[PDB]
RNA sequence: CAUUGGUGAGCAGCGAAGGAUUUGGUGGAUUACUAGCUAAUAGCAAUCUAUUUCAAAGAAUUCAAACUUGGGGGAAUGCCUUGUUGAAUAUUCUUCAAGUGUAACCUCCUCUCAAAUCAG
């Protein structure tokens, strides 16, 4: 290397350790509300008293911020600077700071949060010392001028490099910069490391989470052509979707649902991956408000695919999980909706899974098959398995009404597959 | 610590992990994908 | 009219799932390749530390020692040299002069040009 770059690297090693007093009046004078002439003349104790003055109201809003009064907002936690500590102590400092950041990420519209984190900016240089968590916890607030102030103060990491033109700017950072920020690959590995961190800690609130799905979804919007870049984009999004569905949270569930919907509708995965998606979706479909979304997810999911075995029957674990988390009459209500969304490739696949494992509710299938105008090969492919359940399952009046409906609608289709399999008069010899 | 020895929630992750190409290129789907023509000048 | 000027439209023409440009970073060569480190015949390379230390070997210009200084002056005050004086015990030191003596120390030079502008 050069000497000058090898020495400007030591600026990055000691960007916060103020040695000359002008370095102090640079390093203390930037904070989240106060102008740098009044921010220059602030004693540490005076800022900590305002810190507790916002922190007590925050802890009274929810008690989880009370523990940072024990450690971070302690009255003993003023004089200690970071650079005086060992890195093993600095790691625990960063742990406290990070867990505080995703916590306060919800409460950030409050001026209590702005007055609380400004001291942490000023006591622990978290605009510089830990700026990846500062930005990742507070990324969704890109319209708010509190964040826009925060942009003029953060030493920008290479991972957040779209905003290199937006630090110390007037107008707020635009919506397209969020996509171009997220359109990088390793940025998405940071956003997994944020959201997965929020999942185990269960600090996942709705507005930021809607911003997550709107950014990830717009990423696959931007990668509609770059199918090889999309094929390295499946590992980052489907991991976030899977680890999202392990949440108790229902907004996180519909978030992972939107991820799977827009991902399958933008890029056709293999069928077995969609079966994995169905297992992870249905295996945590518990609360009510996610069911209406999650049904439409599989409605999209089975429509996103095409191949050999396009509408084949589901596995018995998958089908019994589906018929545990939904009833029959759930889908019997849903297909009679006036929205009536096109789950055409799902029904003709799921009725076969009824027709092999269960076989007990084919009056239900009659109700099902009168509801939806299906596809041409689909009805034929249902009728072949119903020929199979004519032959091997003992013939019953439910199947008689089934095939009488199938003579009422597309008798000749039945005649063609019967000329393919079996005979015509032998099907009259069925019942 | 990490050892292998109703539906499970690891079910997406495992089937991702045993895949590298997630596009079903082994399909021969007999439908045409949009926007990208496998076309060769002869 | 030549435009032999480009813009600008275009077209013939070239033409395989783009073409054209501009740049960041890094690697490879830019002499003809025998491995890294150390206390080195050996040990290391996860280590030389509670054998690294004893031992031997190891001391002249009797004080040769600016090969190095822009050039002139001088060189007061310093130094050098001998001349010369005292003291101590054959030698240092006190005292003193003579030196077109002197890389200390004082000044003069080592700037003013058919370069240009400008009145006449």
């Amino acid at each position: 290397s050069s000497l000058s770059d090898q020495l400007a690297q030591v600026a990055s090693n000691n960007a916060t350790v103020a040695l000359d007093r002008k370095r102090r009046q640079k390093l203390h004078s930037a904070s989240l509300i106060y102008n740098s002439k009044t921010a220059a003349t602030q004693d540490y104790d005076f800022i900590f008293e305002n810190a507790s003055k916002a922190l007590e109201e925050l802890s009274q809003i929810e008690p989880k911020f009370a523990i940072f009064s024990r450690t971070l907002f302690s009255e003993s936690s003023i004089s200690l600077d970071r650079n005086v500590q060992t890195k093993e102590e600095i790691k625990d400092l960063d742990n406290a700071i990070n867990a505080y950041l995703l916590l306060a990420s919800s409460k950030w519209y409050l001026a209590p949060t702005l007055h609380a984190t400004e001291w942490l900016v000023r006591r622990f240089q978290i605009h510089v010392k830990n700026t990846e968590m500062l930005l990742l916890s507070t990324l969704n607030y890109y319209q708010t001028p509190v964040f826009k102030r925060i942009l003029s103060i953060i030493k920008l990491p290479p991972l957040f490099n779209c905003l290199s033109n937006f630090v110390r700017s007037e107008k707020p950072p635009t919506a397209l910069t969020m996509i171009k920020l997220f359109n990088d690959m390793d940025f998405l590995k940071l956003y997994t490391s944020y959201l997965d961190q929020c999942i185990k800690h269960n600090a996942t609130y709705t507005n930021q989470l809607l911003f997550t799905t709107c950014c990830f979804i717009n990423v696959v919007a931007f990668n509609s052509n770059n199918d090889e870049k999309l094929n390295q984009l499946v590992p980052i999004l489907l991991e976030i979707s899977a680890k999202l569905l392990a949440s108790k949270s229902k907004d996180c569930q519909i978030a992972a649902h939107t991820i799977l919907v827009v991902f399958a509708t933008a890029l056709p995965l293999k069928k077995t991956i969609i079966l994995a998606a169905m297992e992870t979706i249905l295996s945590n479909l518990d609360a009510k408000e996610a069911k209406h979304s999650a049904l439409l997810t599989i409605c999209k999911l089975f429509q996103t695919l095409k191949g050999q075995g396009n509408v084949d029957q589901l596995p018995s674990k998958i089908f019994k999980l589906f018929d545990s988390k939904f009833d029959t009459v759930s889908i019997l209500t849903f297909l009679d909706k006036e929205d009536k969304p096109v789950c055409d490739k799902f029904i003709t696949s799921y009725t076969r899974s009824i027709a092999r494992y269960d076989r007990s509710k084919l009056n239900i299938i009659l109700s099902l098959l009168k509801k939806i105008r299906l596809e041409r090969y689909e009805v034929r492919l249902i009728i072949t398995d119903l020929i199979y359940l004519s032959e091997i399952l003992e013939d019953k009046s439910q199947l008689v009404e089934l095939f009488e409906y199938f003579i009422s609608i597309n008798e000749d289709l039945v005649l063609k597959c019967l000329k393919s399999l079996g005979l015509t008069g032998e099907l009259f010899e069925i019942r | 610590d990490e050892s292998d020895s109703n539906g499970d929630i690891n079910a997406l992750t495992k089937i991702l992990s045993t895949t590298y190409n997630y596009k079903d290129t082994l399909s021969n789907s007999k439908l045409l994908p949009p926007k990208k023509l496998d076309i060769v000048r002869l």
